């Protein structure tokens, strides 16, 4: 819509306007004429229709630049950083789980990977359903003689198989994100950070165990695995400490969803029916969130 | 398949896109029809010329008529979309080609790719992602080989995969895909081996009726003869 | 009761053991293509149901 007010965003990539409950998305166009994440982002989130992923009224043509329309409300990663301990593991950690997995299933069953997954990329609404949005580096599953990318999700959400340098993976790398987001919704601490670096393998291995041979297979054919030695797993000794307010059945799936086997892990499909929202308590959207 | 940009706003029918072609010449008469199918013959002989995938070939065939569909060959000329919407596809699903090594490989300089690029998307608007037959080959190339077994395998790996995607290139030259969804058009260049292959297949396959099927296949065919 | 995912289930059937094709079952014996999470099922799975999206019609358009 021709409709602006105050912007939102200091990146030189984009600055998001505002207005209408919508929010325009204008791409500077001013090398190449337009961008790889430009198309790249307009042509998967034209055609998914969901109540867990964004859509688009109109992508009316600017002068120069291309717009788009996006939600009004803030996101994921101001709801964890900054709260005074409202969210509670009976029900606001399921319901928002159960949304995000809803909308990674959608994109999987369009057969889009969506490789950009953040707290600040799931973006909250008025009525509090979670929304899967900005589709930057986002590609359709391909024929499986095609070389993809590497480096295509950021640092503190990667799955390991982008860690070992996977040139052309499955969409099983963005079920390793939303468990990162289980486990920073139920630790409200950005969980395994890296120095800017390749650090984050090391911590990786530190929290959830370098990979042996006898169990994910031909994890030393990426001419990284010799460079380091082996950790020790951890047990189930976890239930307890580091990991107190948890229930029986979100360490199964979440430990399905940090498998670090990625033909093993667990895709949607089996992660709706995982038998953890069949426990009680029922979810509700009605949250305390500002 | 409803909730494809494909579906909701470019497929047509024969009475909606007979009128959409008496719009597009009259808010601009059938010379430009075979006009536009010669020079879509030349964007896909030069797009194969430059060792293309044939999915990037496709994509670029219908984003060349799509184009003309919405303008007619006379105020935008078509001999330089020609080069823009093979740019537009490679850069559509990650070909990869730079610009300055898109230009050494064609007769363009620069500018003649990236002048006819914004009006392409705005007169396109923006289903900038198309579902092709391809993927129904390697679908039906399986699910023939799932339900039958007596006589499979030896002619249809022999003559099947070097026609049939020969024939849909030729399809996607004609005008079908704005007719009838890819598994329907796949289906239909499968019939010209109807001797036990698909009337086999369609009749112990059977929610979805068969015979209506057939008569959709039969039409289309009828279509692309 | 509930459900899971309100509507995303597809009635079609598939069996994975029985197929010859020239271009992912041999593309599965080499050592890369196994490192990145790939299987034969996953892209059967993603090409079999491409091939089944949209068995509709024309009249079905107005
Ligand atoms: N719908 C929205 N509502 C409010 N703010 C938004 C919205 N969409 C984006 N923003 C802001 O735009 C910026 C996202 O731009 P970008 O850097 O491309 O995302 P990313 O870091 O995932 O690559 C963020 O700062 C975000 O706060």
């Amino acid at each position: 819509e021709y409709t602006k007010e105050k912007k939102v965003g200091e990146g030189t990539y984009a600055v998001v306007y505002l207005g209408c409950k919508i929010a325009i998305k204008e791409i500077k166009t001013s090398k190449d004429g337009l961008d790889m994440s430009a198309i790249r982002e307009v042509k998967y989130l034209q055609e998914m229709q969901h109540p867990n992923v964004i859509e688009l009224i109109d992508i009316f043509m600017a002068y120069d630049n291309l717009n788009l329309v996006l939600e009004f409300l803030p996101t994921d990663l101001e709801v964890v950083i900054k709260d005074k301990s409202i969210l509670f593991t009976p029900a606001d950690i399921k319901a928002w789980m159960l949304m995000t997995l809803r909308g990674v299933y959608h994109c999987h069953r369009n057969f889009i990977l969506h490789r950009d997954l953040k707290p600040n990329n799931l973006l909250f609404s008025p009525d509090g359903q979670i929304k899967v949005a900005d589709f930057g580096l986002a590609r359709a599953i391909p024929a499986p003689h095609e070389i993809l990318t590497s480096n295509v999700v950021t640092r503190w959400y990667r799955a390991p198989e982008l860690l070992f340098g996977a040139k052309h993976y499955t969409s099983a790398i963005d079920i390793w994100s939303v468990g990162v987001i289980f486990a920073e919704l139920m630790l409200r601490i950005p969980y395994l950070p890296g120095q800017n670096d390749v650090d984050q393998m090391e911590v990786t291995f530190r929290a959830l165990g370098t990979p042996t041979d006898r169990d994910w297979p031909e994890v030393s054919s990426f001419m990284t695995y010799n460079k380091l030695q082996i950790y020790p797993p951890p047990s189930r000794d976890e239930l307890r400490k580091r990991f107190i307010a948890a229930s029986e059945y979100a360490l199964d799936f979440m430990c399905g969803m940090l498998t670090m086997n990625p033909q093993k892990r667990w895709t949607a499909v089996q992660c709706l029916e995982s038998d953890y929202f069949k426990e009680l308590p029922p979810p509700s959207d009605p949250s305390s969130i500002k | 398949y409803r909730h494809s940009s494909q579906y909701r706003m470019w497929s047509y029918t024969k009475d909606q896109l007979q009128e959409k072609r008496v719009d597009t010449n009259a808010r601009a008469m059938e010379e430009e029809l075979d006009l536009v199918n010669f020079y879509a013959k030349k964007v896909q002989v030069i797009a194969q010329h430059l060792n293309l995938p044939t999915e990037v070939v496709a994509t670029a065939i219908s984003f060349f008529r799509r184009f003309f569909l919405e303008n007619s060959v006379m105020q935008i000329d078509p001999k330089s979309i020609v080069h823009t919407t093979i740019f537009l596809a490679c850069k559509s699903e990650n070909y990869f080609i730079s610009v300055d090594s898109f230009a050494q490989k064609a007769k363009s300089t620069r500018d003649s790719v990236l002048k006819f690029e914004f009006k392409l998307l705005e007169s396109l608007k923006f289903s900038l992602l198309n579902h092709h037959p391809y993927k129904p080959l390697h679908g039906f190339f399986l699910d023939i080989q799932n339900v039958l077994y007596g006589k499979v395998d030896l002619n249809y790996m022999g003559q099947i995969y070097d026609r049939c995607k020969k024939r849909i290139t030729a399809a996607l030259l004609t005008d079908v895909v704005y007719f009838y969804t890819p598994p329907q058009i796949t289906l239909a260049t499968l019939l010209i081996e109807d001797e036990a292959l698909v009337t086999r297949y369609l009749e112990t396959k059977f929610s979805i009726d068969s015979a209506k099927l057939l008569t959709i296949i039969r039409e289309c065919k009828s279509i692309i003869e | 009761p509930f459900n899971g995912d309100r509507e995303a289930h597809p009635p079609f059937t598939l069996k994975g053991s029985v197929y010859n094709d020239p271009f992912i079952k041999d593309l599965e014996h080499r050592k890369e293509f196994i490192a990145s999470g790939f299987n034969t099922n996953y892209a059967y799975e993603r090409v079999l149901t491409e091939a089944f999206m949209g068995l509709g019609c024309v009249i079905s358009e107005e």
